[PDB]
DNA sequence: GGTCGGCGCCCGAACAGGGACTG
DNA sequence: CAGTCCCTGTTCGGGCGCCG
């Protein structure tokens, strides 16, 4: 057997564990005539080899359609090799974006073959990559090969490819520095500043270069004129819009259909501004099967026809000027829900998304910003390596009040406020000093860990007094119980005592939302006050009337 | 040509696997050009695929500089070499070192340079510089020679830099001189000028050997923080009720704490706002209390054996406060800082601060780095910590999410 | 078909750590 | 005292998309 042009990468097994030994599975008769011809053409060019008995290794082996075209793959199902073998690093850490390509003069795309079959295996790694191919009869023997190549299948030939391809390139890159090569696997983007002429031959070069390893640039793959389809988009010289997305009609959905709808939605939702997958993720929430076929709810069905409506009209992209600066601005589409668009010229979207994360039971319009913020921050690192200026529907007055007096670090990137409602902002504000004048009220609430029942209510300094039994309840509950009826039964200014610090962290955080609906109806009982003072003080201390208010609702 | 000091990770227990967080692109540009620098002075060498194990990496500026410095995210391999700079090649910590009037830092980060490290050791530090756009695949590294930023690093090059600072040590033997990670920490009483020159006559014996920096601090002039209580004339209910909740919390630090005859003062179920007299019995159980505070808490001293711990609350108005302890309600130090670098503007950047003053600190004083307790979301400070970090060492950190409770620390 | 790797989303289940009360 | 229970937050396992 030859030597591959390429260096090849060692590779180890596990300490202490030895190659698989897995029996083949049966193939049907058509899948066996496509292996063996594709197996007969593999020896012949020397990525696979012939084995006999002194190898003890086998694992099975399958092979599956391509995609439009009538050749098949060959894919080993090498899970108990993966097992065994040593851990990868891989060094793909995450996936391009057009939106931070930069206007380059000349592009080209093209696309190698064969490519995992055009990088050798480590010699003495070859061994364990042992597999059986049976016949059209049972009883024959059946023919045993070894890869000599990155097989398709294995844990390590991604992470060797991307590997050994950078490397190839390196050289390259090194002697020409103002070409932009974006190397994702089989995949070389290749664009420069220089004229059309000096272009050509500089990827004659490179195609010359990738030869001298092993690696063919077919012309049949070569990408010379605009539009160029690249990562699944379509650059165009000024513009780019993603490769045209298909949602399914099913008029019975079932789970998983969900899942392949919802999934696209998502991967529309980056240049396609303004889509909701709210409803439609709620249609996913404590389902078992699969295929447990579920009717669509009124709020998915109107959700669906307004996605459906976003994808009729035609939506493209720009690309990245570093001149000017980045521009990124959140709109509050729904509860819980939000949107943006990322860009440096108005309505000149380099690409949109959305953020919908629900983090904790309580919480409000404020936090959700700060975490979409963040959201977009990373993303924008990813693809620009900058922070973008941000336009947020918050005023700038509202962010002060509450970075300011929030007790956790929060902050915000340099932003301007944009007014587009609906604006967040704070639907109440706890006063620092009691207030004088206001009826003050000493709440408290306790239950019963065995019967579930307990009591909550309050004493005030003018008289004023109620208890309330409550049933199947816990301590926690009852305390935000005497903390609600203080709020009903008061004034438009209320002062209000208690000493549960479960209670009383949960209202100072001033959340305007809750997955608790006690916790609901406390906020909207606040939201209609003019003035509310919230106080702690130590239980069991004798302290004022909430010893007296300790005792009444002790049972 | 020199002999390589072998070194093993602590027992049953595999090297780092901590993933590349994302780089903006000044940074990514800083850290291309010195990495193909110290691949080219042979410090570095590209790697594969094949070394399962990576660690973070990024890049700083130190205060009021202007050069760019590699910094790597050892602290998962520092966990997971703990054995060996505290067991076989520890340093000890001069306890003079915080008595000194002037104590000053210096980089000494570039000697480690200069020793090759064991080449069993190189695989675990493996680190990947990522790319904008995700452009090009991880381009990764090992080091050749003693990392900057490992425990190990100045444990090797103990004995090599004792030999160094003999012949200082010997002109000044009144001078203290601690060495912890990648920093040299000199301190002495002379004044403020003399002092400064007899940095620069180390910074010059230094470079003889083949190695600049200088940030000041002064250790005796460090304060701490106590309990304080109100001096009102005029109390009201919630003056009292606020009071008394406080001293109830002071009660798990000062055993002696009472509020029995304040509680007294809270009988009835009266207005917030309404004034009460202060009885003879509580002027003096207030009184008392407030001695209390200006007394020492008992049984408090540090342990070695025990980690340190540090806990940040923010104030609001540029204020923030921290205590330091290994075991809770034994506060070896507290303090507060006030009108750091970013205060009424941003608290990330004040909290970045407050964590480097505070593990300088205890770098000084004990020779230890504290876990911190970081009053922030995770997400936040995973954010933007980065933007503001100044130092090159890492001090491990968790998130809190405590409520305020009462004003213990600040009035 | 029921291969691999990367990134993203959504969900639930298992994990985990602190507070109040009881034992 | 040490044990629960109540609550809340995080981490991971498993489905889909997208790319190769």
């Amino acid at each position: 057997v030859p030597i591959s042009p390429i260096e090849t990468v060692p590779v180890k097994l596990k300490p202490g564990m030895d190659g698989p030994k897995v029996k083949q599975w049966p193939l049907t008769e058509e899948k066996i005539k496509a292996l063996v011809e594709i197996c007969t053409e593999m020896e012949k060019e020397g990525k696979i080899s012939k084995i006999g008995p002194e190898n003890p290794y086998n694992t099975p082996v399958f092979a599956i359609k391509k995609k439009d075209s009538t050749k098949w793959r060959k894919l080993v199902d090498f899970r108990e090799l993966n097992k065994r073998t040593q851990d990868f690093w891989e060094v793909q850490l995450g996936i391009p974006h057009p939106a931070g390509l930069k206007k380059k003069k000349s592009v080209t795309v093209l696309d190698v073959g064969d490519a995992y079959f055009s990088v050798p295996l480590d010699e003495d790694f070859r061994k364990y990559t042992a597999f059986t191919i049976p016949s059209i009869n049972n009883e024959t023997p059946g023919i045993r090969y070894q890869y000599n190549v990155l097989p398709q299948g294995w844990k390590g030939s991604p992470a060797i490819f991307q590997s050994s391809m950078t490397k190839i390139l390196e050289p390259f890159k090194k002697q020409n520095p103002d070409i932009v090569i974006y190397q994702y696997m089989d995949d070389l983007y290749v664009g420069s500043d220089l004229e059309i002429g000096q272009h050509r031959t500089k990827i004659e070069e490179l195609r010359q270069h990738l030869l001298r390893w092993g690696l063919t640039t077919p012309d049949k793959k070569h990408q010379k004129e605009p539009p160029f389809l690249w990562m699944g988009y379509e650059l165009h010289p000024d513009k780019w819009t993603v490769q045209p997305i298909v949602l399914p009609e099913k008029d019975s959905w079932t789970v998983n259909d969900i899942c392949k709808l919802v999934g696209k939605l998502n991967w529309a939702s980056q240049i396609y501004p303004g889509i909701k997958v709210r409803q439609l993720s709620k249609l996913l929430r404590g389902t078992k099967a699969l295929t447990e076929v579920i009717p669509l709810t009124e709020e998915a069905e109107l959700e669906l026809a307004e996605n459906r409506e976003i994808l009729k009209e035609p939506v493209h992209g720009v690309y990245y000027d570093p001149s000017k600066d980045l521009i990124a601005e959140i709109q509050k589409q729904g509860q819980g829900q939000w949107t943006y668009q990322i860009y440096q010229e108005p309505f000149k979207n380099l690409k949109t998304g959305k953020y919908a994360r629900m983090r904790g039971a309580h919480t409000n319009d404020v936090k959700q910003l700060t975490e979409a913020v963040q959201k977009i921050t990373t993303e924008s690192i990813v693809i620009w390596g900058k922070t973008p200026k941000f336009k947020l529907p918050i005023q700038k007055e509202t962010w002060e009040t509450w970075w300011t007096e929030y007790w956790q670090a929060t902050w915000i990137p340099e932003w301007e406020f944009v007014n587009t409602p609906p604006l967040v902002k704070l639907w109440y504000q706890l006063e620092k000093e009691p207030i004088v004048g206001a009826e003050t009220f000493y709440v408290d609430g306790a239950a019963n860990r065995e019967t579930k029942l307990g009591k909550a209510g309050y004493v005030t300094n003018k008289g004023r007094q109620k208890v309330v039994p409550l049933t199947n309840t816990t301590n926690q509950k009852t305390e935000l119980q005497a903390i609600y009826l203080a709020l009903q039964d008061s004034g438009l200014e209320v002062n209000i005592v208690t000493n549960s610090q479960y209670a009383l962290g949960i209202i100072q955080a001033q959340p305007d939302k809750s997955e608790s609906e006690l916790v609901n109806q406390i906020i909207e009982q606040l939201i209609k006050k003019e003035k509310v003072y919230l106080a702690w003080v130590p239980a069991h201390k004798g302290i004022g009337g909430n010893e007296q208010v300790d005792k009444l609702v002790s049972a | 040509p020199i002999e390589t000091v072998p070194v093993k990770l602590k027992p049953g227990m595999d090297g780092p696997k901590v993933k590349q967080w994302p780089l903006t692109e000044e940074k990514i540009k800083a850290l291309v050009e010195i990495c193909t620098e110290m691949e080219k002075e042979g410090k570095i060498s590209k790697i594969g695929p094949e070394n399962p194990y990576n660690t973070p990496v990024f890049a700083i500026k130190k205060k009021d500089s202007t050069k760019w410095r590699k910094l790597v995210d050892f602290r998962e391999l520092n966990k997971r070499t703990q054995d060996f700079w505290e067991v076989q090649l520890g340093i000890p910590h001069p306890a003079g070192l915080k008595k000194k009037k002037s104590v000053t830092v210096l980089d000494v980060g570039d000697a480690y340079f200069s020793v090759p490290l064991d080449e069993d050791f190189r695989k675990y530090t493996a680190f990947t510089i990522p790319s904008i756009n995700n452009e090009t695949p991880g381009i990764r590294y090992q080091y050749n020679v003693l990392p900057q930023g490992w425990k190990g690093s100045p444990a090797i090059f103990q004995s090599s830099m004792t030999k160094i600072l003999e012949p200082f040590k010997k002109q000044n033997p009144d001078i203290v001189i601690y060495q912890y990670m990648d920093d040299l920490y000199v301190g002495s009483d002379l004044e403020i000028g003399q002092h400064r020159t007899k940095i620069e006559e180390l910074r010059q014996h230094l470079l003889r050997w083949g190695l600049w920096m200088g940030y000041e601090l002064h250790p005796d002039k460090w304060t701490v923080q106590p309990i304080v209580l109100p001096e009102k004339d005029s109390w009201t209910v919630n003056d009292i009720q606020k009071l008394v909740g406080k001293l109830n919390w002071a009660s798990q630090i000062y055993p002696g704490i009472k509020v029995r005859q304040l509680s007294k003062l809270l009988r009835g179920t009266k207005a917030l706002t309404e004034v009460i007299p202060l009885t003879e019995e509580a002027e003096l159980e207030l009184a008392e209390n407030r001695e209390i505070l200006k007394e020492p808490v008992h049984g408090v001293y540090y342990d070695p054996s025990k980690d340190l711990i540090a806990e940040i609350q923010k104030q609001g108005q540029g204020q923030w406060t921290y205590q330091i302890y290994q075991e809770p309600f034994k506060n070896l130090k507290t303090g507060k800082y006030a009108r750091m670098r970013g205060a009424h503007t941003n608290d990330v950047k004040q909290l970045t601060e407050a964590v480097q003053k505070i593990t300088t600190e205890s770098i000084v004083i004990w020779g230890k780095t504290p876990k911190f307790k970081l009053p922030i979301q995770k997400e936040t400070w995973e954010t933007w910590w980065t933007e503001y970090w100044q130092a090159t060492w890492i001090p491990e950190w968790e998130f809190v999410n405590t409520p305020p409770l009462v004003k213990l620390w600040y009035q």
